[PDB]
């Protein structure tokens, strides 16, 4: 009677058990093979002043005892009661100033154990539990001399302005090298000796090469392409560097992207960055309507098809340059149009978007910073928190490099599971299922730890799976009552 | 009391070589006094509207159909018409 | 307390009248210590510093928390505070009525008389907030204005309610 | 009583939409009683939309705040 | 509106509107006189000659470059601040200026 | 009344029925004194924009709706005093002007002017 | 197609009632959607009430039932 | 009270099968105070048929009738 | 599965509730177990769109203003 509903789950299942051999095996394999390998290790020195005091300055300011900054050398000498003490600009953590009217008070701050906040917590002291001068002020009266030439807070304002700027110099020459430090370098654009080259124009592209974004043009070459702006800024992304070409049309959405994620990290714009893309915009923001609002049949409409016909156009074009690419590359560059039908809402980096999957890799770009999972670099998938009365749920994928930290997606709804499990049956991932939220982290330390008694106790299978009952007993088969 | 015995029969009849615990049947229970009584208030919800002071097959196939998910609610209303027939018969 | 002994045995020290150690603070953002002084207050931070003189002090304001569980502690200043590119027209203060203190004077008994007349002692105790307003009110001799005879549906003393693009507490004084 | 969408369009996507059962009347008073209701409906969710909007501290309301709302509201 | 030095004024006697209009400053001018119309300029009055704002119009311009100039009406503003305008452009291009 | 007489000058808009001319701000507080319950003009400033329209001529200090000429002419005797135009360029929506009809509400052109 | 036919702008007066101060580009569809779907919802319940009924004509009532039903 | 005796590790439990990585100080009194609410108005709805069934004690069907009244119903207890 | 409520606390507090309310009475043991289920299922409810508001906000630690934005969307 019952509707009598089949499953092919059991199908999936089947399958799913066949990934999971298949994963055990080829996981053993590669772990037995890597069995540890090199490794690599730089070294660093903190910084110096003035290696001998030979290379000391001799200034005015210095003899009269005024707050001197040394720029070449990016030093800052203090006086100390009769001595021009000096610190590397490195040693302070930052300056304030404050002006009371009568007096003005300059207060600088070093680095030390406890105030090593932030992104200088790597930076370790030499000796923590050598003394820490924290904090030195320094206090100049506003009140002119008798017609004598500069105030003593003049100095000090003058002292906190170029210490600032060396500050910023400094800090900016250290990102540069620190980022430029473990690049791998790209080849030289094979300027177009073909006088064809397929090219675009009107792209607005992510991250920003300056300050903000820069309208520019997009040009394929003989090995790359080269991205050039209004002004002038050129960048280079050679095809071979090309990881994955994602196509993501306006159908639904306010921008037309062409997104690269590359294998290699590019240096542009004094910052290195792994994804790139080269947006056009198709959308409109108001206070509601255009803050007038008389609008008929003669604009209203006539508006709707004006953004038709833009998005129409600029779909055929990106279109016509995706085949342009294509046939000039010999499909060594294939660009992946991502399902829209199979998507799902997650929160990758805690913010609500809709991820798309490709057909080899699972991926988002209109929300920025964007989202990129390879498929092919994937271990296996694992839901939890995925029981009755929890309307989501979330999604852990672990990679077959170990070393890498899971990427882990929360706040999945409940109605997007068995699609997503289709989606990963369909591209033969292992997916399990989970109750609880597991420490990822101590699980892939105790892995590379021991791999060999990880696969001993039985590798990854680990994440899959008294009381009487009522019985219709000789007081439940009692009979009813008569009429 | 409760539908224990009815569901146990039910359960033979669907899957005669299985069991079920306690904690399944005071579920099953809840869910058939839980369905009782949304289709019991849809009928009266029913009734009141048309001023009637009888519930009809006819109330009862409403409060199903407006209850119950579509194929669901046509199955069950497949159901119910060849119980009423039967009954008639 | 080494180093502070080694260094009291060579120099000869001669001030704030109380100190209050990492009171949360909303405008300005960030914990800050409070130093008390006869004419002025230092706002110490871990790194900007601030000075406010009593004469620049308008109103007092001590409001209670929604939830009946904070308090706020405003101060409306004149001229604001500057810092940088930005004026505060406020100092707003948090703190929690379980959180108790016990604070002493840098005076005499006789000192403390004679400058608040009476309204503080050399010693005293009680809740964090309470202490607060008790100093700057007889500081400043402003009176702390205190929430008026109203009292919204859910029993608080305020509404929840937007703007500029945040959400805030309203109070009808 | 105010009515912001057009009764003439609003009828047209009800009849397109009512095809559950093909050929159905609609009296006048049920037309407008159905536009009341949505009238409201959609009223209550710009507000919730507001709200979630205010919250993430944006002025302006984007499909993700609506979104978000009915994930909430359980719809 | 296209009148524009002396206003009119409903009334049955002229005694009326003489102390009606009295004290105020700005009609002071005029108020050693009060001329009467026939009863056929009842009616011209109110005549308006063909406000004046609807779009895919054409309309004159009295500032900018275009001066004495006809053009198309292509989107009306009710903000009253600003409004669009089709007209074909006199420039010469950048290349005749220094 | 302090409510129907237009505050300031600047931003003035006249309605098509009844041609109430007075102040955005008076349009969007109280809206059409004249006729409201058959148009729902207050409480927004979207249905004043769709009514009502600033294409509009002449000023009359209508006084005496009941013992006057010019009322009797433009037929606004059955309308409180208030300040009123003589021209007014404009046409309701088809879903605006059937209700109208449909209610009871006779919907007639106050566009005296001519045209050419 | 009449899903299309409702006009932005009404969605826009509907929208800007209330502390609604501006509006993205995106919101026409969505708003468009949800009202499609309310729609669908309470068109269901009130047809399923008319074929109770009997009569073939929904009435202004059997719209008040479906509403009261979904809970509005 | 009794109200604190929610521990705090409890809360963050529940926080946790719901979906929380990272909760905050204040969170706790105020999950205290919704859950005081939510049972003052169920334990209101038991009384009240409690009352109305002239029983001297609360029972599990009760409970239940006043969680549907609520909009949550529970099976397992019926 | 277990209970992530203390059941001592959590039956304290119910007496205490039910005191306030009403003195004298008396509950059964299944009633406080029920009491128990569904005070943590509609816990863990609100934690669930509590989480999904500070999503929203672009944050990971869940403040008090997501649980009174998550009620009042709900509409309690
Ligand atoms: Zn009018």
């Amino acid at each position: 009677r019952t509707r009598n509903e089949m499953t092919a789950e059991e199908k999936r299942r089947a399958h799913q058990k066949e990934l999971a051999a298949q994963l055990n095996e080829e996981a053993k394999r590669r772990l037995t093979e890597q069995k540890g390998e090199q490794q690599i290790q730089k070294a660093r020195k903190s910084n110096v002043s003035y290696k001998n005091p030979s290379l000391m300055p001799k200034e005015p300011h210095i003899r009269e005892m005024k707050i001197y900054i040394d720029k070449k050398y990016e030093t800052v000498i203090m006086p100390v009661f009769g001595i021009a003490t000096p610190f590397h600009i490195a040693t302070i953590k930052n300056i304030s100033m404050s002006v009371e009217g009568d007096y003005t008070y300059l207060r600088i701050n070093f680095y030390c154990p406890g105030s090593a906040l932030g992104r200088n917590e790597g930076n370790i002291f030499p000796n923590p539990e050598a003394t820490f001068v924290k904090e030195i002020t320094y206090r100049a009266s506003n009140i002119k001399a008798p017609g004598e030439q500069t105030v003593p807070a003049l100095n000090l304002q003058n002292a906190f302005r170029i210490i600032k700027e060396v500050q910023k110099r400094y800090k900016t020459r250290e990102a540069e090298e620190k980022e430029k430090e473990g690049i791998v370098k790209q080849d030289s654009l094979v300027i177009n000796l073909n006088r064809s080259n397929p090219k675009l124009k009107d792209l607005y592209i992510r991250p920003n090469i300056a300050q903000k974004r820069m309208q520019g043009s997009l040009e394929a070459h003989v090995n790359g392409f080269r991205f050039t702006s209004v002004r002038g800024d050129k960048v280079d992304i050679l095809y071979n560097n090309i990881k994955h070409a994602l196509f993501q049309p306006c159908d639904g959405e306010m921008i037309i992207v062409l997104h690269f994620h590359l294998k290699n990290a590019i240096m542009f714009g004094k910052k290195r960055h792994t994804d790139v893309q080269f947006y056009t915009e198709v959308g409109e923001i108001t206070t509601d309507l255009g803050k007038h609002q008389h609008m008929h049949d003669r604009d209203d409409l006539y508006a709707e098809q004006m953004e038709r016909e833009m998005r129409h156009k600029l779909k055929t074009a990106f279109k016509n340059f995706i085949e342009k690419v294509e046939a000039l590359t010999k499909e060594e560059l294939e660009f992946e149009v991502p399902f829209r039908d199979l998507g799902f809402n997650g929160a990758p980096y805690r913010s609500t978007c809709l991820l798309q999957p490709t057909s080899s890799a699972l991926v988002n770009a209109t929300e920025w910073p964007p989202f990129v999972v390879t498929l092919d670099e994937v271990e296996l998938i694992h839901f939890e928190r995925v029981q009755f009365h929890l309307k989501n749920f979330d999604m852990v994928i672990v990679y077959k490099d170990y070393s890498k930290k899971v990427t882990m997606i929360n706040a999945i709804p409940v109605a997007s599971l068995d699609p997503i499990k289709e989606w990963l049956n369909s591209c033969d991932l292992k997916y399990t299922e989970g109750v609880q939220s597991l420490n990822w982290t101590k699980i892939m330390k105790t892995i590379v730890d021991d791999p060999e008694g990880f696969f001993e106790q039985g590798g990854w299978s680990f994440l899959e799976p008294e009381d009487e009952t009522f019985n219709p007993s000789e007081d439940d088969y009692e009979e009813e009552e008569e009429d | 009391e409760s539908y224990a015995i009815y569901v146990y029969k039910v359960l033979k009849q669907v899957h005669p070589d299985t069991g079920i615990s306690s904690k399944a049947m005071s579920i099953m229970n809840s869910f058939v006094n839980d369905v009782f009584e949304r289709i019991a208030g849809e009928a009266s919800r029913l009734a009141h509207y048309n001023k009637r002071s009888t519930i009809t097959s006819r109330e009862i196939q409403t409060a199903v159909r407006l209850l119950l998910p579509g194929e669901l609610a046509k199955h069950a209303v497949s159901e119910g018409t060849k119980a009423v027939t039967k009954y008639t018969s | 307390e080494a180093f502070a002994q080694n260094v009291l045995s060579k120099a000869d020290v001669i001030d704030a009248i109380c100190i209050f150690r990492e009171l949360q603070c909303l405008t300005p953002r960030g914990r800050y210590d409070i130093r008390i002084y006869p004419t002025f207050l230092h706002l110490h931070g871990k790194t900007f510093d601030y000075k406010i003189p009593y004469t620049t002090v308008l109103r007092l304001f001590l409001l209670p928390h929604k939830d009946q569980r904070q308090m706020f502690f405003v101060i409306s200043l004149d001229p604001p505070i500057k810092q940088g590119q930005t004026r505060y027209h406020f100092l707003i203060l948090l703190f929690s009525k379980d959180e108790d203190i016990s604070l002493t004077l840098n005076m005499n008994e006789e000192e403390v008389e004679k400058r608040f007349e009476g309204r503080l002692t050399k010693n005293m105790s009680g809740s964090l907030y309470e202490m607060v307003s008790r100093v700057m009110k007889a500081l400043v001799n402003r009176k702390i204005t205190v929430p008026g005879n109203f009292q919204g549906h859910s029993g608080a003393q305020c509404i929840t309610c937007s703007y500029k693009a945040s959400s805030g507490l309203l109070y009808p004084l | 009583t105010e009515l912001l969408i057009r009764k003439l369009p609003f009828q047209r996507l009800v009849r397109e939409i009512a095809q559950f059962k093909t050929d159905l009347r609609f009296q006048s008073s049920a037309v407008m009683a159905l536009q009341e209701a949505s009238e409201a409906y959609l009223v209550a969710l710009f507000e919730d939309t507001n709200l979630c909007a205010i919250h993430a501290k944006r002025v302006t309301i984007m499909p993700k705040d609506i979104q978000l709302a009915r994930r909430i509201r359980g719809e | 509106e296209h009148v524009k030095g002396y206003i009119y004024v409903e009334a049955y006697k002229q005694t009326h509107v003489k102390q009606a209009i009295e004290g105020v400053g700005n009609l002071r001018l005029g108020y050693w006189n009060q001329q009467m119309v026939p009863i056929k300029e009842m009616t011209d009055v109110l005549k308006v000659v063909k406000a004046n704002l609807k779009p895919k119009s054409w309309v004159r311009l009295k500032r900018g470059i275009y001066k004495d100039d006809i053009a198309q009406v292509d989107y009306v503003e009710p903000s009253q601040n600003t409004i669009s305008l089709k007209m074909i452009p006199r420039i010469d291009y950048d290349r005749i200026k220094a | 009344a302090l409510e129907t007489v237009p505050k300031d000058l600047r931003h003035l808009r006249a309605c098509l029925l009844c041609s109430l001319v007075k102040t955005i701000d008076q349009f969007e507080y109280d809206g059409c004194d004249n006729c409201d319950a058959y148009l729902q003009m207050k409480g927004n400033r979207e249905m004043v924009y769709d009514c009502t329209s600033s294409s509009f001529d002449g000023i009359i200090a209508m006084m005496s709706p009941e013992d006057s000429w010019v009322s009797k002419w433009q037929r606004v005797s059955n309308f409180k005093p208030g300040v009123y135009a003589v021209s007014v360029t404009g046409r309701l929506p088809q879903g605006i002007v059937r209700e109208l009809k449909s209610r009871g509400v006779a919907y007639k052109s106050r566009d005296t002017a001519i045209k050419t | 197609d009449n899903i299309q036919g409702i006009t932005k702008p009404a969605i826009r007066r509907l929208a800007r009632r209330g502390g609604v101060k501006r509006i993205s580009g995106l919101i026409y569809e969505e708003t468009r959607g949800v009202l499609k779907v309310f729609l669908e919802n309470v068109i269901r319940d009130a047809v399923t009430y008319t074929e109770h009924a009997k009569r073939k004509t929904v009435t202004a009532m059997d719209v008040v039932y479906a509403l009261k039903r979904q809970g509005r």
